[PDB]
């Protein structure tokens, strides 16, 4: 694989550029927060007498 | 015929740019919808 | 590892400037000249 | 209609960019791909 891309430097760039482009487009859509869902979920039953 | 086109070259590059402008015009001109209305062998009549 | 097997070798074969046999940047001028002599000397200390 | 909708122009831009990059890998050239990419408007004109 190294000897393949040593002779084919433009191919090597294409793979890198496509990965970078995919990454760039991902940053636009990706949500932003402090933490992910780390808190375990809770259910509360509320009753009144 | 192709042999004669390559002797000109620059002539047909100007014709290409007119096709690109022609393409650009039709695209801008063409109205846009989502999905066409289909005949489903059924319809309804509203009475108010 | 994929970048190091695909891109890095391609760049090394095209972008890297040829280094002459025996040259370890000891003859460079300024700070880099001093650092290279320091490191080459520090390597001899370490290996010993 | 209000929130989001017209995202086609950006996807067509990305499509042609990725096709150019893939053509560049196939031919091992930044220039040769254009010979293929310049055919696109000759097809789009007919559709319009
Ligand atoms: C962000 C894309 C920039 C890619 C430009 C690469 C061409 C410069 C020459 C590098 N080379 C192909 C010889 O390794
Ligand atoms: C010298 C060739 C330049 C490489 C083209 C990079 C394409 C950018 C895609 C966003
Ligand atoms: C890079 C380490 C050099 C020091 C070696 C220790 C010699 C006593």
């Amino acid at each position: 694989m190294p000897n393949f891309f040593i002779d084919r430097p433009i191919f090597a760039w294409v793979i890198a550029i496509i990965i970078m482009l995919a990454g760039g487009l991902a940053i636009l859509k990706l949500p932003v927060a402090q933490y992910p869902t780390i808190a375990p979920p809770a259910v509360t039953i509320s009753a009144s007498y | 015929s192709v042999g004669g086109i390559l002797r000109s070259t620059g002539r047909y590059l100007v014709l290409y740019l007119i096709i690109v402008v022609g393409m650009a015009y039709l695209f801008v001109r063409l109205p846009s919808s989502f999905l066409p209305d289909e005949d489903q062998g059924v319809f309804m009549t509203m009475v108010q | 590892v994929l970048v190091a097997l695909i891109l890095t070798p391609a760049l090394c074969a095209t972008m890297l400037k040829p280094i002459a046999k025996g040259d370890h940047g000891e003859g460079k001028k300024g700070f880099f000249g001093w650092f290279n002599r320091m490191f080459e000397k520090s390597t001899h200390h370490y290996t010993d | 209609e209000r929130l989001s909708g017209n995202q086609a122009p950006s996807l067509y831009a990305i499509s042609l960019i990725v096709v150019f990059l893939c053509l560049a890998a196939l031919y091992e050239s930044w220039s040769i791909p254009f010979s293929v990419m310049l055919v696109v408007p000759l097809g789009v004109i007919g559709a319009l």
